């Protein structure tokens, strides 16, 4: 692993 | 437009955004929780000004949000953020800037956003949320 | 519709629903994963035959859904999914159903869908989704 | 409780 | 019904109780 | 010792175990909550026979365990688990075994034990807990 | 990947 | 002692701690990481003085915590936490204190350490830990 915790993330929502 | 990325923290306190009625949403601020004490964000600004401001206060911690809505479409041809509305389990707020384009809406049934990313030129160009339990 | 919550496992095997172009999606199934072994989901059936079966197998773990989108609607006087597409790290299924109405689309930065629940009755009311990483 | 959570977004579609 | 402080898994307390 | 592990789950219903005073732990297998239905796990049985069973039948969802604790030590050239006690927020159940050696525990303050991997051959090697919010 | 993760604590006993 | 709560952070990238080789831990302090910011978290201090400080400097993000082990036993009749060792994926930090009396280990499979708690009188007398992916 990494020592970086992480998160559920949702999105982009618009350009690109 | 400049990638912002806060992260994410323990919950929403407050939201601090700006819109123009003619064009789209213009600045994002929250601030956050930080294990029960307040944490102001980083304040995420348009390159231009003249939006009108809108600071949502939350009655933290128990009202939070529970849908995030809006619409993306075109202004002066890019594709951005036209309108925000945040639902929260007491209130709803919003909406924030001109409702036409492409709908969205990000209904929560159980969790919390905890964190916004995102990148704003002009205006809001995209986001994207952090959830948590 | 009769309500269903399949609850929350490990990740996503193979997704099996129907549709009608005419209409909107009818049956629902899903083979979860659970430790590292297939688990059979329940079959929810729409109330009325004559919908196109589709299943989604997925190259699980390797390949894992990235976003969710499809449409509501009005059909017959009841609001229902219209259409779903499932797009994964590899490609995108779908769409699934008549792609007219209003859109929602839920992609994903980081985490995974664990878990359905929702309501079918002639055709799928709604739906949620489990998120974990 | 003893019952695990997770975050669960939605419904879309009707009320 | 969650409230608005999102919650973290605690292991503990070693030490005196 | 053969490997197991039944991976995460939704909670705990019940524990089986077996335990001889003479020696250690011998065989383990527990009855999980997933998503408010029991999964009967796998029963991780030693490859020797004697021991005395142990049923633990917990008033799900009221009571889970708090905290796991025990006791290592050697039996007949083997460090192995010797005795095991789960206390919930409810009873203490155990000691189970013989309570001699060096102790090891873990208390939750937050979270639940959501399942186990570990190692039995004669008795019961090592083990580790899944826990989760 | 498309495994679901959780925090695993351990092992005791060797 | 003095009760403390850090809450919880993404990351650890430093722990300051103090010492001595006849009684236990002193002093308590962590650098966490908050969003790839480094947190100073307060500085927990003893009432009395006489300890030997060590700085444990992580090589953040490659470098991380996988076991907390120490011993807790009496010090002028109050239980303490007489000893800490930190052993991380790139090397071992201590023991510092003293390695005497009722040994305790939280060995970490998978997830990070990401907050500290507990009370420093005379001595650190007790403390927990945050855990998340
Ligand atoms: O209307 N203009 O003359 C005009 C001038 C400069 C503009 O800058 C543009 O903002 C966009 C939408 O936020 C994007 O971020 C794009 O990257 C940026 O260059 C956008 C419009
Ligand atoms: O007008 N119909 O042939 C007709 C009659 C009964 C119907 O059942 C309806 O299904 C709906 C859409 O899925 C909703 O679930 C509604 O609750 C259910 O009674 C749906 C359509
Ligand atoms: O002073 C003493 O220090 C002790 C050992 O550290 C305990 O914290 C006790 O509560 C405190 O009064």
């Amino acid at each position: 692993q990494s020592g970086i915790s992480q998160t559920v993330i949702v999105g982009p929502w618009g350009a690109k | 437009g400049k990638a912002f990325d806060d992260g994410a923290f323990t919950g929403i306190r407050e939201i601090n955004l700006s819109y123009n009625k003619e064009t789209a949403i213009g600045d994002f601020q929250v601030v956050y929780d930080l294990n029960g004490s307040p944490y102001v964000g980083q304040n995420h600004k348009s390159f231009i000004t003249g939006f009108t401001p809108v600071k949502i206060s939350l009655d933290f911690p128990s009202e939070y949000i529970m849908e995030v809505s809006g619409y993306t479409g075109n202004v002066s041809g890019y594709v951005v953020v036209r309108s925000l509305t945040f639902k929260t389990n007491k209130k709803t707020y919003g909406p924030y800037g001109v409702t036409s384009g492409t709908p969205f809406n990000l209904p929560i049934e159980n969790g919390l956003i905890v964190g916004f990313k995102g990148s704003i030129g002009y205006w809001l160009d995209y986001f994207s949320m952090y959830l948590s339990l």
